[PDB]
């Protein structure tokens, strides 16, 4: 009984709600048709220096994802590629919230302060053979509800 | 044992007359179901030489001729100008293919000389010219094949099957 | 035997070479060229099959039959392909040389490794058991050379020190093989150990770092930069081309065979970077 | 004895190899190898069988009553086959390597798991029992390499450290530089602790994503793009041919099983893949 | 113009003396010049008859022969049991090759006549019993090229391109 | 006792066969009818709704057209042959849950025309799982074997 | 005990970012991190890290901040933007270096401030050349990755 | 030429007094180095003949006797009781084959006649009873490959070769 496309479903509401521009959910639906072939092969922690590279972390960014993670009315802003990226960075933190691979007060404070983004990543590192093979069928179900409920250009 | 007699069949019209057992038995290897012709054969370094209609062999290893099979012996007036050879039925580039055949067949071809004082240049006839088509169709397919304008009034098929499986290399000299 | 007809062939770059993998996420450079599972480049013969196949179905419209009968059907295939290509094993290519002490100068030379060699002799003894076919001109002089593994040799020069690709410095010695007829132009023939001429070898590329103008302001769009590799022109690849017993794959070995000289391959067409020519080992060695 | 003949033997394949395991919805890979029971790649017997049955069928064709015989009829089965083929286990996966602690630099070495070691045991303490044949010298070797389970193993090498694809470091220890290389090449066997092992090993396979393009006008179509799997060239399978008590189990083990070397394993052939070599232990080891 | 002539190499004896003329000119399309042979030629759809060897009219193009090419004008009583053409220099088959051709050509093909009661079945035959090699070698190689056991002593590279590079289909008559 | 869904089975499947006009579309359903409830019943039907209706591409147009379709008979479901065969088969899906009780028509076609709502619907869906898995297979197996029946082989 | 590219990268990257105090110097390093690895590619190893360690202008005293960054993690490379963006990608390569044991810190901090070893470091950098360019561009990958990261766009 | 016989390791004490000649030669094609024996010889629908232990040939696939080939000739008072052929060196069901032969040969088969007085029914027998393997480690591989004892210090594996790797067929009686 598989409630990773539940979690999915979950994740897809909040980042199809926080996409003002249609751009904006194109370009999310082609990251999620690439990132996740792009996990399965090289791995999860080079495609997650790729994704969090091209996200802009910046505190605004990170100010609207920590919100995002409870608010419902949050929105992403920035371009299309940056707010891109960070949704998909976001479809994974959901992840790993829920599922307790990661704990959400440390996920939160971590956001926060720039001194423990990079202990985010360690912590990160130290468990990646464990999300690469859990987070599998949470990105099939993304990628399909991308293809789906959005358009292409 | 069975003798094949190979027409060639390009856009040019020397074919009034070349064999008196146009089928003598009752078969062929080329036939029709519904689909267009089958089995057609295919000669390689043989190039169509319309006047005095017939094959020259050039040994050029792309040049060809496509034309059928039908059973029967050349004209009774010959052994003189055509070749003639058996074939265990397997040595035949046969194409659109539909079986197996009797292992052992004595074709004959309409063979010429080759001229040998002139260059050899020849040059890839395709077949178009619909009204080229129906005489074709009228003097080789209908007399012959007397299943055809008799149960398929869906000639088309082989109409177009003409136009797309048959072509020749000729010299046009 | 298995195989009617069994053809190798070179492929020599006229232009520089970009047969594409397409932008991983381990890779530095966004639009990398094909690798091998051991690092060289090389050309998938999915690749090579789609390329020479559409070439082919173009330029020759009087024998798509023939041509579909050993390539392979396009729309509703009703049985195989009688026709097999192997992926393009790199055999020589291009590098940057500095070298003294050597009276003809060069400003570049072939390099190759031992590991290539040997897969080019693999190749070769695996088509000579499954075809009635044996190159063993080409045999014996690969393996004239594979003797050395385990050394860096000359195959015709007077080098003894050199650096390549700016990098590394390799000493040579030489032998008395002179490989003439792949290497046409005199250019020497590196045949290095396989763990410095992989490096040699994957240096040995050519990365061009495109752009994209904005129109609007007439500078660099935002994001639109990137790289691409190419491999240098004059590179040498070496594949097989395998035919089953049919007709059409005699008329296909004669004729096509015989007038296909020049195709080409893989992307970046309108750059000028496709260009190749094929040398059928069958009148090469 | 069961068993008549039992002929284990090694699958080298010469060029990569794609046996085809079918598509899923939730898959990742459109056309995936297909999979041991715990993971590693293997062979499936039915390919194995069908695969060399036709290979057999095509190039012996006036022994066709023998092979009818000891692999089943085609046209009508009135009884079983003489002919059992035991699923192709991975023996050991080629791996690029990276040198520590070691004296001779190697680009690549052979990889093994102590798990496909325990398989392949199982193979031939099942299959002594169930025939005539003892394999007492394969079954002393494994047993003196599983004596030394859990710890990372190298063969005739003295690495003593290794980065293996580029991502994972083994401290191997060296079992015995007299215990003769089961693997015929020269190249080193790591045995590895298996938790390690199949991340190696899934690293090695050979992932590659092609496309269709139009073929009126060089832009791709509309779905054409799928993503492949391939193990590498150089891949070892284990398998066994046995054969019930029979005349024509005589003749095949006679002169079918010592005229057969070259086969083609598995799909994607006119691609080149699976051209594949048979190696009978009953003479390799 | 030059007028060149088809000594095919099997390994069978009819080869000492086909055409009185060697030379005649001063050229051959073929030669063996330290690298091996060049230019040998092929010709498809023709088996050999080793029985009075000569090239037989088949239609498979599988069946083939390689010989050599070099100027000649056979025996002046002919015209009835060879084929001679004239071509245009591009559509012959050449393999080793080394340049381009004279642009135009005569060439005389020892023909022969199917005789349509025997059916011929070819089959492949290569060139092996080494002492057939040195005899090949003595038969043809030397009155066409004298320079062989004069300027050159890479003869057994001759004899390893004559052995890899002539195979052949025979009529199995 | 499921002998209902041989009718219910018939009349989709008439409705589908007289939608879908080209024949190219009728023997992509074809496929679709053989290959997609092996894919239900090996995988799941979660898993092969996601796949399904990723593969549907649900516009306004082809939504209009199934509601439409729903409604009438005499809609036609254009677009894509692959695409157009993937919502034929989406369609044979939602109709039997209507057609049954496990959705209501209500929401359904009230979650066909918005967008809020298609999320909720597949959630719906997803709390229904393995009753629609359970109750859905004679079904299934009729469409298969009628596609099988009526439309050519390609 | 054996660290990774990208586990290295991120230890290295994290020590780095520590000792960069001003904002420009960490912008800066940015970019240096962006195009030195393609630099390194272009022109070969030697090259490019005889650019970087002339670029960095190391002045004696600066040379000795990035000596304590080995050690201490209280450290701060000091002086102007152009010059600690590049004394902070030396600290990255040699870093990858030592900590790969490809060379070691002592003949490394010889070298880099002596100059009779210089020429030396440049004989032991032309010897062990295969053994660098085999796997630092991954590092170097990584540690774009991160900069590009966590680090905001001048 | 290339002269050689094939002395058959049954568990039959009929062994060394078989052939004049031990070495002869040079081209022992049986050998022996670092993993065990290679190129050992396997003569199918042959056993053994205990009583004069000798080839006695059936119709059997079934049966088989496997040795070593070693050049020689036997023991001069022979050939009007062995089978002598001349084999072109691939016909020869080698097991362990490690090197490549000399593309002909000559073997010398110690023949019987059935003697067709009672059914020659056939048992299958290894090779044990320790002073067999001993005896026939001395008797045997000393007699050709002296080495052992000298190079050799590995017997170890060569009776393990004997023991696993000569099974054979008697004849019961």
């Amino acid at each position: 009984y598989e409630e990773d496309y539940k979690l999915a479903l979950e994740a897809f509401k909040k980042v199809f709600n926080a996409l003002t521009h249609y751009g904006a959910k194109q370009a999310f639906r082609s990251r999620a048709r690439d990132l996740v072939e792009e996990i399965y092969n090289s791995g999860f922690i080079p495609t997650f220096f790729y994704i969090i590279s091209k996200a802009e972390l910046n505190s605004d960014s990170l100010d609207s994802l920590i919100s995002l993670f409870s608010s419902d009315n949050a929105i992403l802003r920035g371009s299309d590629e940056n707010v891109s990226y960070s949704a998909y960075l976001f479809i994974i933190l959901y992840y790993l919230i829920k599922r307790g691979i990661i704990e959400q007060k440390f996920l939160i404070q971590a956001l926060r302060c720039e001194k423990t983004r990079l202990d985010l990543i360690d912590k990160l590192y130290n468990l990646a053979p464990i999300i690469s093979a859990k987070i599998r069928t949470y990105l099939l179900a993304i990628k399909r509800l991308s293809e789906a409920l959005i358009e292409a250009r | 044992s069975t003798q094949r007699e190979y027409v060639f069949i390009p856009i040019t019209n020397s074919i009034t007359i070349d064999v008196k057992i146009t089928i003598g038995g009752s078969d062929h290897i080329t036939n029709i179901d519904e689909r267009g012709i089958h089995n057609v054969l295919v000669i390689t370094g043989y190039a169509v030489d319309e006047k005095n209609g017939r094959l020259v062999p050039t040994l050029d290893p792309c040049d060809y001729v496509k034309g059928i099979l039908v059973a029967g012996t050349p004209q009774q007036a010959q052994s003189n100008d055509f070749l003639t050879l058996k074939l265990p039925a397997n040595k035949l580039y046969l194409i659109r293919k539909k079986g197996n055949i009797s292992d052992d067949l004595k074709i004959y071809i309409p063979y010429s000389s080759p001229d040998a004082r002139n260059s050899m240049k020849t040059k890839p006839v395709s077949i178009s010219d619909d009204t080229i088509v129906n005489n074709i169709i009228k003097e080789v397919f209908d007399k012959i094949y007397n299943i055809t304008q008799k149960e398929k009034v869906k000639i088309e098929k082989v109409k177009e099957d003409i136009k797309e499986l048959f072509s020749y290399y000729a010299l046009e000299q | 035997p298995y195989y009617a007809f069994a053809e190798p062939f070179f492929i020599h770059a006229i232009t520089h070479l970009h047969v594409g993998s397409g932008s991983s996420v381990e890779e530095e450079i966004a639009l990398p060229f094909q690798r091998d599972e051991l690092g060289y480049p090389t050309i998938y013969a999915s690749s090579l099959k789609g390329a020479i196949k559409s070439f082919l179905l173009k330029e020759f419209p009087d024998k798509r039959d023939v041509i579909y009968k050993v390539l392979g059907e396009d729309e509703n295939p009703e049985e195989a392909s009688l026709g097999t290509f192997l992926d393009a094993i790199l055999f020589a290519i291009p590098s940057r040389i500095i070298e003294i002490d050597s009276a003809k100068p060069y400003v570049w030379v072939y390099v190759t490794t031992y590991e290539l060699l040997k897969k080019v002799k693999l190749y070769l003894d695996s088509i000579s058991q499954l075809s009635n076919a044996s190159f063993s001109n080409l045999k014996n002089k690969i393996d004239t050379i594979l003797a050395k593994e385990g050394k860096n040799i000359t195959l015709d020069s007077d080098l003894k020190s050199a650096i390549l690709n700016e990098d590394f410095y390799v000493e040579l010695e030489a032998l008395n093989n002179k490989i003439p007829s792949i290497i046409n132009a005199g250019v020497p023939l590196l045949v290095l150990e396989d763990s410095i001429g992989r490096e040699v070898i994957n240096r040995s590329l050519i990365r061009v770092r495109r752009i994209r103008i904005d129109r609007d302001k007439k500078v660099v769009e935002t994001g639109g930069l990137w790289s691409e590799e190419y491999v240098p022109m004059k590179t040498i690849f070496f594949s097989v081309l395998l035919g089953k017993e049919s007709k059409e794959s005699a008329i296909f070995a004669s004729c096509i065979l015989r007038n296909l000289r020049y195709v080409i391959l893989g992307g970046k067409e309108t750059i000028g970077k496709g260009i190749v020519e094929l040398r059928w080992v069958k009148d090469v060695i």
